[PDB]
C-alpha cells in the first residue's frame, strides 16, 4: 500500500531543505505553476515531495490551507509536516515547470522484542513490569532473562533494546535541557528517533544518514553515536575552527537547547545555546531590537578564520541575570566532529 | 542456492504437559507437548506406556484436553503459534491409530495487537466454550455447545487491555472468567460473565481493588470450595466474592512461582514450582460444616524438595510428578510421605533426556573412526551439561553450571568450554556460590591476575566466568581459570598461531560494569594446557568486547565492537596488529571461508570482506541490510550463505556491474520452527553437497545440504505430491507451516526442501507410493532409491 | 538601514561591505 510502495507525487520546484518526518515547513506560493499545484494537492491528497538534494527526499502533507489575495496577487499560503521518506526514481519536469516524481517509499522496520521468541511461556506471564537506576538493573534482568538460552548476554540485547535506547538518548538530553522528562518527547521508538534527530546540533549530512537508515533501533542507535562521539561542533565552512563542545550546551528557556527562533525578516535560526564559545570574531556594536532572548543584548558572530556567519553573543543587560555571557549558534553554521564510524 | 532442511534430532524439551483421557474413558493419559511434537502415552503403576506421538505443522501453542457433552472419551485442543486452531479425537481401530481432526480452523484476527503475555487457551469448566486471549482488547470465543467444526468465533471487547493471566471460574453459575489486568493505578482482579446469547460480557460475581503488583498466575479453585487463587511474587491470595484468604509464606520469598498443577480433582492441594527447581505444595484447608457448605480456614505453603527447572508440573498418580522441562532433563519423581535425610520428599524417579537449549556444539572424531560425534553445551544454571551425540547416542555429562561456548583442542586431548556459576553477595563482603559446580570442583584452578583494569544487596546475584579445560574421555574438570572480576567471557578458539608449534587456548573477554552501556575495553588471552595446568601465553588489553574470534591461516582474526582486526603471532610469542577494517555494524559474528570474511549483526547486518594479502589489508565485498533479529549464520560456499532469524526462521543469500555487485540477494526462504543458536560444519555420518549442523534452544539438532539445480526441481514436486497424500495433524497445510512467518509479515518459502516431508515417502504405502510418483515417466520403486540415499546423511 | 543585513542583523558602515557579507551567507 504505501511502505515500499513506488508511487508519484509533484514536487515544490522552489525547495531544498532536508525534511525530517514531523517537521513542519510554512510556505508561501506566489508564482500560477506552484498555486495551481497546491490547488490540486488540496484536492486530491495534499501530501507533496520536498527533494532532499540528489535523488532522496521527505513527503509533506500539507495540513494548513489559506488563500490570503493580498498586493494584487493570488498568494496561497501552506504548511506541511513531513510523512514518509523517499528514493527518487524517475523526475519528469512538466511544461509549466511543475516536476513530478516516481518515488519509492523508504522503510520503517518495525520490530519485536528482542526477547519475543526465546522468551519461555512460563515467563511469559511474569513479563508486564509494574508501573531511580537500580530499576534499569533490574528491568535488564527481566526483560532479557531468556537471554541465558541464547548464545548473547544480556547487556547485548540491551544495546538493541528500543526502550533502553530511548532513556540513554534522553538522560543525555536531559543534561542540556533540565526540563519535562516525559511528554516532552515521544513514546513510539519510529517517533522518538525522528524527533531527536530535529533537535540535535547536527549537520545537513548527518541528518540524511539517520534519514537513510532503515530501523528505528539502528536510527536511534547511531543518534547515540553521534552524541557520543561528534561532541566537538566546528565551521561547517573553512572546517578549521572548533566553535563548542557538547559539555557547554544548556537550554537558556524552556523551550529546548537549541530551539528555532525567528528574525525579523522570516529568517529562522535553529540556535543552540550555549555557555562558551571559541574562536568567533564579534561583528557590530550590541543590540537589543527584537532579541530573541529578552534581558540579553545581541552581537554578531562569526568565524576567526573564513568570516562565515556562526551566530550571535547574547550579553546581559541587567546585573540580576545570570548567566551573563552565553552564546546562540545557528544549526546551519555548525558541523559535529570527532575529538572513527558512526555505527548502527 | 537451493538447500535441502532435514531434522536429525526431534525437539527435546518439554512445553506443556496435561493429564487425562483422551485415548478411551478409563485410563489416564499423558500428553506432552515438545514445540512440533505431541507425545501420548499411559499412566500404568509401574509407569508410562508409550502409545503415539505425531508431528503437527505448527508449533503447539495452546494444548487442553476437554470433554464437552455427548463425548466417549476427551477431546484434544491444540493452538499454534501461527493461529491455527484444532479440536483432536484419539481413533484406534485394533492396531491402527490416528489422530481425527474434529475441528480446524484459523483463529488468526487481521488487525489486533499481539498480547504481551501471549496466546492464552482457556475451556469453559462446564465445556461450553473456548476463549482465546490473542490480542490485547479483544476475547475470541468458540462456542462448544454443538459442532463447530470451522471453529466459528466471536471476538467480545474488552475494556482492560492489560490482561496478565485469565481463567474460566468454576462453581459459576453462569460462563464467569476471572482475570488479573494492570493499570495505571495498578494490579487488580475482576470477573466477567459470557453471555454467549447477547456475544458480550456481563458484569460478574466479584472484583478485588488492588490486589499484589506482581500477581502473575490466576488458578481456578473447584466447586467445593469454589474462587481464584492469585499466586504472586511475596504472596498468594484467594478471592471469592466475600471470602477473602491471603498468605505470604516465607519459602517462597526466595523464588517465583512460574507453574501449577491441581493434584486433587476436589482442589484442596496444588503443586507449585518456582525458576530455580524447587517444587511447593499448596495445601487449602477445609472446614466441614454441619449446614455442608465448606468454608477456607486456611492457606499452608509446605516445600517437598527440588526438581528440574519445571516448564510444566503435572501430577500423574501413586506420587508420581512428570516434570516438563525446558533448561535440563524432564523427569518422574516419586514424592514420598516421610521426609528424605535432607527433607525433599522428591525423589528422582525416571530422567528423560533434554538437549535444549544448545547455546554452542562442535564436531569431533574421538573414537578416531571417521565418523564424528557432537559435543554441546546444553542446558542452564543447575542443569548445565555437556551431551556428546554420536550415531543417535547421548551421553550426558552435568555440570550444574552453565557451559557458554565449546571448543576442542586435539592435540591437547581435552576440551576447551567457558562456563558461568551464580554466586550471591554475601556477608563476608565475597560471594558465596549456591551449589558445588563443575569450577568449584575442578582439579587444578587458576584465577587471573592482570590489574589491567582496577574495578551491593546481600542477595544480589553475580555471574563468575572461568574457562574449563574438560578431558575428552573421563570429563573430567582437570582446570578451571577464574577470569577477572566484573569479566565475561565472549569467544573461545583452539588454534595452532604463527610458525609457534604449540596449539593454544585464545579466550576473548569484555569488561562489563553496570553503568558503561557499551563495551568500552576487554582482553585477548593466550592459554597453554600441556602440563595439567594452563599457563598464561602472555593478553592484550583491547578497547571493547572481543565478541568473536576465528583463525585466519595461522593468524587470529578477531573483532572488537565495531572493527574486524587481524593479529599474527610474532616471534617472541605476541599478537600485533596486521590490518584494521572498522565497520558501521557491531561486528557480532565471524565466519571465514578461506580468504573471505563475513561479519555479522543483530538486525541481520551481512557483510562480505576479503583479505588481499599482497596489500595487507581487507576490501569490502558486498554488504546486505534487511532489518530483522538474526541469531546465529554461516557461510555455505563463496557465495552463499545461511542465518537463522527472528520468528524460527531460515534464510540464504547469495552475491552475484558493479553497484549491484556490492549486494547480497535473497535466494532462500524457509520457517524452520526452531531458534537455531549455533552453525557447525560437519557430519555424524561417513549426492547432495555440503554439511552444517545446527543445534538449538529446544535441543532440536538440524541438517542443511545444498542441492542441485534440478535435484530441488524434483524435490520441489514430490513436496507437492507429498503433501496431498500426508494428512496434516490440525489440517494444516504445509506450505502455510513452512512461509516465512514474521509477527510483521509473512511470505512464502523457497529454496529450502523440507526432507522431513521428503522422507515420509519411505513410510508410506506401497498403493499411495504409487499416487504421488504418477506422472513425474518414474516408478515408486525409482524414488525409494533417492530417499533412501537421503537417509544416509543423518 | 540600506546596511543591515536581512539574516543576521549585522548593520555595515557601508553598502559595499554589507555586500561582502552577504556573501559569507553561501
Ligand atoms: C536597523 C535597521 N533594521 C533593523 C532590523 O534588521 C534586522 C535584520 C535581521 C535581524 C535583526 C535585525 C535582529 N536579528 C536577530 C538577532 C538575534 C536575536 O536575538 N534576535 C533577532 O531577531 C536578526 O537576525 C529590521 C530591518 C531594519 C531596516
Ligand atoms: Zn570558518
Ligand atoms: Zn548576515
Amino acid at each position: 500500500h504505501d511502505d515500499d510502495s513506488c508511487q508519484v507525487i509533484p514536487v515544490l520546484p522552489q525547495v531544498m531543505m532536508i525534511l525530517i518526518p514531523g517537521q513542519t515547513l510554512p510556505l508561501q506560493l506566489f508564482h500560477p505553476q506552484e498555486v495551481s499545484m497546491v490547488r490540486n494537492l488540496i484536492q486530491k491528497d495534499r501530501t507533496f515531495a520536498v527533494l532532499a538534494y540528489a535523488q532522496f527526499g521527505t513527503t509533506a502533507e500539507i495540513y494548513a490551507y489559506r488563500e490570503e489575495q493580498d498586493f494584487g496577487i493570488e498568494i496561497v499560503k501552506v504548511k506541511a509536516i513531513g510523512r514518509q521518506r523517499f528514493k527518487v526514481l524517475e523526475l519528469r519536469t512538466q511544461s509549466d515547470g511543475i516536476q513530478q516524481a516516481k518515488v519509492q517509499i523508504l522503510p520503517e522496520c518495525v520490530l519485536p522484542s528482542t526477547m519475543s521468541a526465546v522468551q519461555l511461556e512460563s515467563l511469559n506471564k511474569c513479563q508486564i513490569f509494574p508501573s531511580s537506576y537500580k530499576w534499569w538493573q533490574k528491568y535488564q534482568k527481566r526483560k532479557f532473562h531468556c537471554a541465558n538460552l541464547t548464545s548473547w548476554p544480556r547487556w547485548l540485547y540491551s544495546l538493541y533494546d528500543a526502550e533502553t535506547l530511548m532513556d540513554r538518548i534522553k538522560k543525555q538530553l536531559r543534561e542540556w535541557d533540565e526540563n519535562l522528562k516525559d511528554d516532552s518527547l515521544p513514546s513510539n521508538p519510529i517517533d522518538f528517533s525522528y524527533r531527536v534527530a530535529a533537535c540535535l546540533p547536527i549537520d545537513d549530512v548527518l541528518r540524511i544518514q539517520l534519514l537513510k537508515i532503515g530501523s528505528a533501533i539502528q536510527r536511534l542507535r547511531c543518534e547515540l553515536d553521534i552524541m557520543n562521539k561528534c561532541t566537538s561542533l566546528c565551521c561547517k565552512q573553512c572546517q578549521e575552527t572548533e566553535i563548542t563542545t557538547k559539555n557547554e550546551i544548556f537550554s537558556l528557556s524552556l523551550c529546548g537547547p537549541m530551539a528555532a527562533y525567528v528574525n525579523p525578516h522570516g529568517y529562522v535560526h535553529e540556535t543552540l545555546t550555549v555557555y562558551k564559545a571559541c574562536n568567533l570574531n564579534l561583528i557590530g556594536r550590541p543590540s537589543t531590537e527584537h532579541s530573541w532572548f529578552p534581558g540579553y543584548a545581541w552581537t554578531v558572530a562569526q568565524c576567526k578564520i573564513c568570516a562565515s556567519h556562526i551566530g550571535w553573543k547574547f550579553t546581559a543587560t541587567k546585573k540580576d541575570m545570570s548567566p551573563q555571557k552565553f552564546w546562540g549558534l545557528t544549526r546551519s553554521a555548525l558541523l559535529p566532529t570527532i575529538p572513527v564510524i558512526l555505527c548502527l | 542456492s537451493y538447500n535441502y532442511v532435514v531434522t536429525a534430532q526431534k525437539p527435546t524439551a518439554v512445553n506443556g504437559c496435561v493429564t487425562g483421557h483422551f485415548t478411551s474413558a478409563e485410563d489416564l493419559n499423558l500428553l506432552i507437548a515438545k514445540n512440533t511434537r505431541l507425545e501420548i502415552y499411559v499412566v500404568t503403576a509401574e509407569g508410562l506406556r508409550p502409545v503415539k506421538e505425531v508431528g503437527m505443522y505448527g508449533k503447539i501453542a495452546v494444548m487442553e484436553l476437554f470433554r464437552p457433552k455427548g463425548e466417549s472419551k476427551d477431546l484434544l485442543f491444540i493452538l499454534t503459534a501461527k493461529y491455527n486452531a484444532c479440536i483432536l479425537e484419539y481413533k484406534q481401530s485394533g492396531e491402527s491409530i490416528d489422530i481425527i481432526t474434529r475441528a480446524h480452523g484459523n483463529v488468526q484476527d487481521r488487525i489486533g495487537r499481539p498480547s504481551e503475555t501471549g496466546i492464552i487457551g482457556i475451556i469453559d469448566p462446564e465445556c461450553r466454550m473456548i476463549g482465546l486471549r490473542l490480542y490485547d482488547g479483544l476475547f475470541k470465543v468458540i462456542p462448544l455447545d454443538r459442532d463447530n467444526k470451522e471453529l466459528k468465533a466471536f471476538n467480545i471487547r474488552l475494556e482492560e487491555l492489560h490482561v496478565i493471566d485469565v481463567k474460566f471460574l468454576y462453581g459459576c453459575q453462569a460462563p464467569t472468567i476471572c482475570f488479573v489486568y494492570q493499570d495505571p493505578q495498578g494490579r487488580h482482579v475482576k470477573t466477567y460473565e459470557v453471555s454467549l446469547r447477547e456475544k458480550e460480557f456481563n458484569k460478574g460475581p466479584w472484583k478485588q481493588e488492588n490486589v499484589e503488583a506482581e500477581a502473575s498466575m490466576v488458578i481456578a479453585v473447584p466447586e467445593p470450595f469454589g474462587g481464584a487463587i492469585i499466586i504472586g511474587q511475596e504472596s498468594i491470595t484467594y478471592h471469592n466474592g466475600d471470602k477473602y484468604l491471603a498468605i505470604a509464606p516465607p519459602i517462597i520469598k526466595q523464588s517465583t512461582i512460574v507453574c501449577h498443577n491441581r493434584v486433587d480433582p476436589n482442589g484442596s492441594r496444588y503443586l507449585l514450582g518456582d525458576m530455580e527447581g524447587r517444587l511447593f505444595m499448596l495445601l487449602l484447608e477445609k472446614e466441614e460444616q454441619m449446614d455442608g457448605t465448606v468454608t477456607l480456614k486456611d492457606l499452608r505453603v509446605e516445600l517437598l524438595g527440588e526438581t528440574s527447572i519445571a516448564e510444566c508440573l503435572t501430577y500423574l498418580d501413586n506420587g508420581v510428578v512428570f516434570v516438563g522441562s525446558r533448561l535440563g532433563d524432564s523427569q518422574l519423581v516419586k514424592l514420598n510421605v516421610d521426609s528424605n535425610e535432607q527433607g525433599s520428599y522428591v525423589v528422582a524417579m525416571e530422567t528423560f533426556t533434554n538437549l535444549g537449549p544448545i547455546v554452542d556444539m562442535c564436531v569431533v572424531d574421538l573414537e578416531r573412526q571417521g565418523q564424528g560425534q557432537l559435543v554441546t553445551c546444553s542446558g542452564a544454571f543447575k542443569e548445565g551439561s555437556l551431551r556428546i551425540i554420536r550415531n543417535l547416542h547421548i551421553r550426558t555429562v552435568p555440570l550444574y553450571e552453565s557451559p557458554r561456548k565449546i571448543c576442542y583442542q586435539e592435540v591437547s586431548q581435552c576440551f576447551g568450554v567457558l562456563s558461568s556459576r551464580i554466586e550471591v553477595q554475601d556477608t563476608s563482603g565475597g560471594t558465596t556460590a549456591l551449589r558445588p559446580s563443575a569450577s568449584t570442583q575442578a582439579l587444578s584452578s587458576s584465577v587471573s591476575s592482570s590489574k589491567l583494569f582496577s574495578s551491593t544487596s546481600f542477595g544480589e546475584e553475580v555471574e563468575v566466568h572461568n574457562l574449563l579445560i574438560i578431558d575428552q574421555h573421563t570429563f573430567e574438570v582437570l582446570h578451571a581459570h577464574q577470569f577477572l572480576q566484573n569479566e565475561y567471557a565472549l569467544s573461545l578458539v583452539s588454534c595452532k598461531l604463527g610458525k609457534d608449534p604449540n596449539t593454544y587456548f585464545i579466550v576473548g573477554t569484555a569488561m562489563v560494569y553496570p553503568e558503561e552501556a557499551e563495551p568500552k575495553q576487554g582482553r585477548i588471552v593466550v592459554f597453554q594446557y600441556s602440563d595439567g595446568k594452563l599457563q598464561t601465553v602472555a593478553e592484550k588489553e583491547v578497547k571493547g568486547a572481543v565478541y568473536s574470534m576465528v583463525e585466519f591461516n595461522g593468524k587470529l582474526l578477531a573483532s572488537i565492537n565495531s572493527t574486524v582486526r587481524l593479529y599474527e603471532w610474532t616471534t617472541e610469542k605476541e599478537l600485533r596488529t596486521e590490518c584494521n577494517h572498522y565497520n558501521n555494524i557491531m561486528a557480532l559474528y565471524l565466519k571465514t571461508k578461506g580468504d573471505f570474511i563475513l561479519v555479522g549483526d543483530l538486525m541481520r547486518s551481512v557483510l562480505l570482506l576479503a583479505y588481499k594479502p599482497m596489500e595487507g589489508n581487507f576490501e569490502e565485498i558486498a554488504r546486505d541490510f534487511n532489518p530483522n533479529w538474526m541469531s546465529a549464520v554461516e557461510i555455505l560456499d563463496d557465495d552463499n550463505f545461511l542465518g537463522a532469524e527472528n520468528a524460527f526462521n531460515l534464510f540464504v543469500c547469495q552475491k552475484d556491474t558493479d553497484e549491484e555487485r556490492q549486494h547480497l540477494q535473497e535466494v532462500g526462504l524457509f520457517h524452520l520452527g526452531e531458534f537455531v543458536n549455533v552453525f557447525c560444519h560437519g557430519s555424524l555420518v561417513m549426492p547432495t553437497q555440503g554439511s552444517v549442523l545446527f543445534g538449538t534452544v529446544n535441543g532440536m539438532i538440524g541438517l542443511v545440504t545444498s542441492l542441485s539445480e534440478s535435484w530441488y526441481n524434483l524435490l520441489l514436486d514430490m513436496q507437492n505430491r507429498l503433501n496431498k497424500v500426508i494428512k496434516s495433524v490440525g489440517k494444516i497445510e504445509h506450505s502455510f507451516w513452512r512461509s516465512f512467518h514474521t509477527e510483521r509479515k509473512t511470505e512464502p518459502a523457497t529454496g529450502f526442501i523440507d526432507g522431513d516431508l521428503i522422507e515420509s515417502f519411505l513410510d508410506i504405502s506401497r498403493p499411495k507410493m504409487q499416487e504421488v510418483v504418477a506422472n513425474l515417466e518414474a516408478t515408486a520403486d525409482d524414488l525409494i532409491k533417492v530417499v533412501e540415499e537421503l537417509t544416509r546423511i543423518h | 538601514s540600506l546596511t543591515t543585513c536581512e539574516v543576521c542583523g549585522a548593520c555595515f558602515e557601508t553598502r559595499k561591505g554589507l555586500s561582502s557579507h552577504a556573501r559569507s551567507h553561501l
